């Protein structure tokens, strides 16, 4: 009930999709079902094609200075619907309701593709965002290469996301002895968006030097890899405390932090969740991948770590995941009480 | 011998440059938002403006007897203006090349020139440096009525060092950085892990070849004139011709507009000049 | 804006009857409709949070459906603990609107109230426990005596956004303190028709699904 | 986006209504503008196709019972009916065959 | 040898 349809500006070639969301499982993703509808005319001398592109828009001001389109494609698929596997339950309902001129199309995304993650349009940076943008492009063509116009096509956009696993992960911990014995831990590995993060800072100094200030920092690693690997640091929450521990003594505290977008609207390099239009979403969900490192895994990979530092500077880093739970009904993918 | 060809090249460059320079300045300064690359393009367009302002005067200067019939006219001002324009254009070309070499591996922050204040201070520094190099005109230039015609002519090691420094600024700065950045990115030389599109490849090659064929002949002719000077003579070597180098210079200054900005996004916008819903489904 | 209507204003039935409560929206909103049941003198309780999805906890006999803009709620059998007032509410746009009410025949504690007279000022505290301020959204909804629910103001701490109704813009301010985990509503220029019972409602910030938890009541008389 | 539907009324049996649909906006040009009907409590279903050229495809219960005409000059489409059964009671909507326009409030036809 | 001078826009 309540399928999503997008109609091209001319009165023909609309596209029906069951849901504008496709969870990315570790092994196999959900196939991109849907039915492209076309009027009886306008096709007798052509055929319909559906093309899915995993774009990598990464250019500011969306201007091609020297032919730099920035339109790097990570995966492209083609299907002919008006010349396979049996149709799922949803596709049969669309065929029955729409009529006999309801040509189905089905996609099968391979594993270890990056999820839909964008970067925050901070100062300047006018135009579109910087990140992976999946899209479904339905058009009529008979050569696979003839230039098609945006008017005679549907540029429906989809988003591929990943949700937190049911089984909680192992509790993270780290230590560092070099100058001072340090021990840190988190409450639980699985963290939902907006939930507080509690850390343990139980420490036992031994050196004559005494700590002056303590800082707990959370940063969001944007491991963007298109031509070379990157390990960008962008802080997302900070906690500076004046607490001090005397030499040959111990200090334990339960300082808590909470990452949110209210105070990070000006920072650059921050990665947000997948966006379909100019609305604002939350921080980018942590992306998890299977073993073997997936070779290079070209795309944007978001990982979260929390660190504790001493100012006198031994520091430790504790990874964790920041992911949404499995939704009950459906994500509307927009500010529900908008405007 | 080739004076007719040079005049034809002058006319073609002017005709293809005035509208091309006009369209880019208005489009960038009115429609598109101010970005560092857009400011580079607009500054290059302004350099083309003032560069071609004296081009109609250059028509009369390249007219009969390849001389300056406008008398004195304080032509120090417009000669310095033209040389300042050419220096500013080549400096904007090389800074665009450097910014493009920074453009690859885009997500990095690099030297943090994305701020508008840094772009404006760099532009004004470039203008001041080009005015410093383009400053000295009355120091050497004079005018005489020789062979029953007056000319704007320049006036022994001072001329040698002046031409040497002008050539080294016009070659080491633009051309060496173009070969370091453009050439050692397109031919897999130097770190070539960055893939390049076919359109990107072709347009970089066109930029490089146009720059070469338009500016290398002029610098080479200047160096040859400096070398053959102070020895032999001038009327035997017959250097009364060769305005083709300056014609190619004007061709480059009018071709860079259409090549740089009049592509991709601009092409579709100039040619030109639904909401997603839901539907029923029975259970 | 959107003006929300319910055709039956008073319904009378007996135990063991299938009744239909209909609701029509002025504009074509999506499935974003919530249904609330208010016992007399008690805070309303959410029943259906998407016009088709049953809230966790309510009996399975309650059901809802949509057709164009004809959101309806049906009860298979009226148990004796069902005679109350039902409100039809949409949350697709910032001025959320409630129905006129159909008569059938984690804790939040506020603090405040008392006679203030016109021109005064009160600060209503909403001591919220059990949920994080950043992971939830706080709304303030008042109920004039004998009338339907009305929306006043809301805050979303995660996004740093505040929304106010057109009738309380400027005069009313909303704030929330994270460390104390409370929501404060300070009112200025209290006029004649602000006499109402004020409820501090909390909804889930990420993917709003109706006002999950309500307050108790700190009625203010001017 | 105008979607002006008119020509509704109450008829005992076997009476034409002559519905009309007028749309303001993009011209019809070369698109197939169709007609849909929705019985009370049921879903929409196709009635007639009315392509740019003259080819009309009806339904199982509509074939040899209904007629359709299009007027391009006024950007409007009409339906002509005969021998209307009591089952015909439904709300008639007009929309492109591809279902690209917004579903406006149609007219009520009761038999 | 009367080249002293120039005939360009330099």
């Amino acid at each position: 009930t309540r399928v999503f349809k997008k109609a091209s500006p001319n009165g023909k070639l609309t596209v029906y999709l069951g849901k504008r969301d496709f969870v990315d499982h570790i092994d196999l993703v959900d196939p991109v079902d849907g039915v492209v509808l076309v009027d009886p005319e306008y096709l007798k001398e052509r055929r319909v094609y559906v093309t899915l592109t995993a774009a990598f828009r990464y250019g500011r001001e969306d201007l091609d200075v020297l032919g730099l389109t920035f339109r790097k494609d990570l995966f492209v698929a083609n299907v002919q619907s008006f010349p396979k596997k049996p149709l799922t339950r949803l596709q049969e309902r669309l065929i029955k309701k729409l009529g006999e001129h309801a040509y189905p199309f089905t996609f099968e995304i391979p594993p270890n593709l990056p999820s839909s993650v964008t970067l925050q349009p901070g100062p300047e940076d006018t135009g579109k965002a910087i990140g992976v943008d999946y899209e479904v492009k339905a058009f009529v063509a008979e050569n696979l290469e003839e230039k098609i116009h945006k008017r005679n096509s549907v540029r429906l956009v989809i988003e591929k996301v990943q949700y937190a696993p049911e089984r909680p992960g192992p509790q993270p911990t780290a230590e560092t002895t070099r100058q001072l014995h340090l021990e840190a831990s988190l409450d639980k590995e699985i963290y939902y968006h907006g939930e507080p993060i509690s850390v343990n800072v139980h420490v036992t100094n031994n050196t004559n030097k005494t700590v002056k200030k303590i800082k707990i920092s959370v940063r969001q690693y944007a491991d963007i890899v298109l031509f070379n690997t990157a390990q960008y640091k962008v802080p997302v929450a900070m906690e500076e405390a004046d607490d001090t521990v005397a030499p040959s003594s111990t200090f334990s505290k339960v300082y808590t932090l909470t990452p949110f977008l209210a105070n990070n609207r000006e920072k650059r390099g921050l990665a947000l969740d997948g966006k379909l239009k100019h609305e604002d979403t939350n921080l980018a969900s942590s992306t998890l991948l299977r073993e073997g490192a997936n070779r290079e895994i070209l795309g944007i990979i978001v990982s979260y770590k929390v660190k504790v530092k001493l100012v006198v500077d031994v520091a430790v880093e504790l990874p964790f995941t920041l992911m949404h739970p499995k939704p009950k009904e459906e994500p509307p993918h927009r500010e529900v009480p908008e405007n | 011998v080739v004076h007719w060809v040079s005049l034809v090249l002058y006319c073609l460059a002017f005709v293809l440059g005035i509208p091309g320079n006009a369209i880019v300045i208005w489009f960038t300064g009115f429609k598109w938002k101010k970005t560092v690359t857009t400011l580079w393009f607009l500054n290059l367009a302004i350099a083309d403006f003032i560069f071609l302002l004296f081009l109609p005067l250059y028509i009369s200067y390249v007219a009969m007897n390849f001389h300056w019939p406008f008398g004195i006219w304080l032509c120090k001002a417009n000669s310095f203006t033209a040389q300042l324009n050419m220096f500013a254009s080549v400096f904007f070309l090389t800074v665009i090349s450097l910014d493009h070499y920074i453009h690859l591996i885009h997500p990095v922050l690099s030297h943090r020139h994305r701020t508008l204040k840094n772009s404006l201070i760099v532009i004004i520094f470039i203008w001041l440096l080009a005015s410093l190099i383009g400053g000295p005109a009355l120091y050497f230039r004079d005018t005489v009525e020789f062979n029953n015609h007056t000319l704007c002519y320049n006036n022994l090691i001072r001329h040698h060092v002046l031409t040497w420094v002008k050539f080294i600024i016009g070659y080491l700065f633009p051309l060496l950085t173009m070969s370091i950045c453009y050439l050692c990115l397109i031919f897999k030389v130097k770190k070539r892990s960055i893939l390049i599109s076919s359109r990107h490849f072709w347009t970089i090659l066109v930029v490089v070849v146009a720059f070469v064929v338009c500016w290398t002949p002029y610098h080479l002719f200047s160096i040859w004139e400096l070398t053959i000077h102070h020895n032999s003579y001038s009327h035997h070597v017959m250097q009364a011709g060769i305005p083709l180098s300056t014609g190619l210079a004007f061709l480059n200054s009018c071709l860079n507009p259409i090549l740089y900005v009049l592509i991709s996004k601009k092409f579709q916008a100039r040619f030109r000049s639904c909401t997603t819903a839901s539907s029923s489904l029975a259970k | 804006d959107i003006q929300m209507t319910q055709s039956p204003s008073s319904l009378s039935a007996s135990v063991g009857d299938r009744v239909t409560i209909t609701c029509r929206a002025s504009q074509s909103v999506s499935s974003a409709v919530a249904w609330y049941q208010q016992k007399p003198g008690k805070a309303p309780k959410l029943l259906i949070y998407s016009a088709s999805s049953l809230y966790s906890g309510v009996p399975s006999r309650f059901s809802g459906s949509r057709s164009g803009t004809d959101f309806t709620l049906t009860i298979s059998s009226l148990q004796p603990e069902d005679f109350a007032t039902y409100y039809c509410q949409q949350y697709k746009y910032v001025p959320v609107t409630f129905g006129q009410g159909t008569k059938v025949e984690v804790q939040l504690v506020e603090s405040g109230g008392g006679l203030v007279q016109p021109g005064g000022s009160l600060r209503l505290s909403c001591a919220a426990s059990g949920f994080n301020v950043y992971s939830s959204s706080i709304h303030w909804v008042r109920q004039a005596p004998g009338k339907g629910l009305e929306w006043v103001a809301s805050i979303s701490s995660y996004y740093g956004y505040t929304y106010y109704a057109d009738s309380v813009k400027g005069r009313f301010t909303i704030s929330a303190d994270t460390s104390k985990n409370t929501a404060y509503l300070q009112m200025n220029s209290l006029r004649a028709e602000d006499t109402a019972v004020y409820y501090c409602a909390r909804s889930r910030q990420f993917w709003y699904s109706g006002l999950d938890y309500w307050g108790q009541g700190t009625l203010v008389t001017v | 986006v105008q979607l002006q539907e008119s020509g509704g009324g109450l008829v005992q049996a076997g009476g034409s209504l002559r519905l009309s649909c007028v749309v303001s906006g993009f011209f019809f040009d070369t698109v197939t503008m169709a007609w849909y009907r929705r019985a009370p409590g049921k879903h929409r279903e196709l009635v007639a196709s009315a392509t740019a050229g003259g080819t009309t495809t009806y339904a199982d219960s509509v074939k040899d019972r209904f007629t359709i005409s299009r007027d391009n000059a006024k950007n409007t489409v009409y339906l002509q009916m005969n021998s209307l059964k009591p089952e015909d009671t439904a709300v008639y909507y007009c929309n492109t065959f591809v279902r690209s326009l917004s579903w406006g409030q149609g007219t009520q036809v009761t038999v | 040898f009367y080249f002293p001078g120039q005939f360009a826009f330099s």
